[PDB]
């Protein structure tokens, strides 16, 4: 009973996992388009300078 | 019957540390093959002697 | 062995989901903080007009 706890437990575990991994890549995406937005301001900033 | 029965219990140490690094045992093929082969052996030693 | 090497995996997949959720974190700060200066931007680019 403790390993099939504990095998239940464990492939509950690897859903989080999996369900966390996709909220890093998609939090990481948006910080690739935000960090490109802010890289045309810099420069727009600059040749306003 | 308690020798046999102690065989039997330090036999499942050997298996229990096998399986922990099967993970491993795949990405190491180049040279699991020639170890496998080597454990193989040292079995039929026993066994013929 | 199964239980031991199963609740083992597991200890093992909590701290893995930690640091995915701790990085998730500095992530996620990351991105709230790049959203200010996004911020700034638009308001700087209505000026601009």
């Amino acid at each position: 009973d403790q390993a099939d706890k504990a095998s239940t437990r464990l492939k509950q575990l690897k859903r989080q996992l999996e369900e966390a991994e996709e909220e890093a890549q998609r939090a990481n995406a948006s910080r690739r388009k935000l960090q490109r937005e802010l890289e045309d301001a810099t420069e727009t900033a600059d040749a306003m300078n | 019957n308690k020798a046999e029965k102690q065989k039997r219990d330090l036999g499942e140490e050997l298996e229990a540390l096998k399986t922990e690094l099967e993970d491993t045992l795949d990405s190491t093929a180049a040279q699991q093959e020639l170890r496998s082969k080597r454990e193989q052996e040292v079995n039929i030693l026993k066994k013929t002697l």
